[PDB]
RNA sequence: UUAAUUGGAUUCAACGCCGGGAACCUCACCGGGGGCGACGGCAGGAUGAAGGCCAGGCUGAAGGUCUUGCCGGACGCGCCGAG
């Protein structure tokens, strides 16, 4: 719930959605990379 | 006792009892998501078919996001007066502030009814 | 981490069926038995002293 | 100067591992031919990074059968003999011999009065 | 003597004996590190793992350890009896 903000009628997500498992998958916001903690898949920024 | 800000309609007592019955039957022969981050994930995932929310939740933020997000995703929502009642209907000792049903199971006939009684509440 | 390494070779690759000793294990046609265990099992195995 | 099969330290360094192993004994060349374990490659990466300067940690190790290569010359590493990681330093003359030869696994055996 | 040459075996009736095969193992010896106490009572519980996850400093070394950022959805930390 903390990662979910709401502004003017839309839900903002702090972390991004890992595309392998679909939505609902928050994954590492490391600043330099978007890493997923479930399998180690890393999409560098 | 004024209703909190996230309230958009008044749920009668019989409708709250029916919602708790639906929660119990979905716990028995279906699937419910205890906890509010899981409910948010379900509503985002679209698996949530009805979001039951407690009215006496001391922190407003946990339940504040549910009404506008549910209305955005066209997933009906209902209220129950006590988070303790929602937790007891959830089969867990600790209080569950929000429960999103995924498979009503044998509660569908109630849930589809309750959803109907939800659809008249916003009008 | 809590698993012993597989061993297809050496003495450690053979641990007797009955007594579990890691040392003498005769495998003639695959008995897979310890030497000290063979005395209780030989006569029932059709072995006959001649 | 240092000599090994007609090549000095840098003359050994500039060449790949194939002839570099052809200069090594059978027990070393053949083992290099059959490849290195997952922890030998990791330690090689560690020491290459340290020589570059990236890995600033004092490097300890346990791989006793690690064959010293000329690339490891000029570095200090701590090798395990069973109790502690004894320090050793790699000079150009260490080429062609295992690391586990360089740690006393048995302390000196002296003699006291008989029973 | 060692950290270790593990220990047993005492003349016949101990000493090519256990070992009828020690480079990991064998290990019963030493140094170092990691991990779970089953099933209960007390306690937490869905309030979100206890399983793993990259970049790395300690780790021989491994998300073991920790800064880092998180899910997988669920009963699992811990003291006593008892394992």
């Amino acid at each position: 719930w903390k990662l979910y903000e709401i502004k003017d009628g839309k839900v903002i997500r702090k972390n991004k959605f890992c595309p392998r498992c679909g939505p609902g998958v928050f994954m590492a916001d490391h600043g330099d990379r978007w890493a997923c903690g479930k399998c180690g898949y890393t999409e560098w920024k | 006792m004024a209703k909190p800000s996230y309230v958009k309609f008044e749920v009668p007592k019989e409708l709250a009892e029916k919602a708790l019955q639906a929660v119990e039957i979905a716990r028995d022969t279906g699937k419910i998501r205890k906890g509010t981050n899981e409910t948010t994930k379900a509503v985002e995932r679209g698996q949530a078919k009805l979001v039951i929310i407690a009215e006496d939740v001391d922190p407003e933020e946990i339940v504040a996001h549910l009404p506008p997000l549910c209305e955005e995703k066209e997933i009906p929502y209902i209220y129950v007066p006590s988070k303790k009642e929602l937790g007891a209907a959830a089969g867990i000792e600790v209080a569950a502030a929000s429960v999103a049903i995924i498979e009503p199971g044998k509660a569908r006939d109630l849930v589809e009814e309750i959803a109907m009684k939800v659809k008249e509440l916003m009008k | 981490y809590n698993k012993r390494k597989p061993r297809k070779f050496g003495k450690g690759a053979r641990r007797c069926i009955r007594c579990g000793q890691y040392g003498p294990i005769i495998r003639i046609q695959g008995l897979m038995l310890c030497r000290h265990c063979f005395r209780e099992v030989a006569p029932k195995l059709g072995f006959r002293k001649y | 100067e240092f000599r090994y099969r007609g090549y000095t330290l840098e003359q050994l360094m500039n060449m790949s591992l194939e002839e570099l192993a052809r200069l090594f004994p059978a027990r070393q060349r053949r083992s290099l031919k059959r490849g290195l374990t997952p922890e030998q490659k990791k330690l090689l990466r560690k020491i290459r990074l340290a020589k570059k300067g990236k890995y600033k940690k004092p490097i300890r190790t346990h791989c006793r059968d690690m064959i010293i290569l000329p690339e490891m010359v000029g570095l200090t590493i701590y090798v395990h003999n069973g109790k502690e990681f004894v320090p050793v330093e790699i000079k150009p003359e260490m080429i062609g011999h295992y690391l586990g030869e360089f740690a006393p696994t048995r302390k000196k055996v002296e003699h006291g009065a008989p029973g």
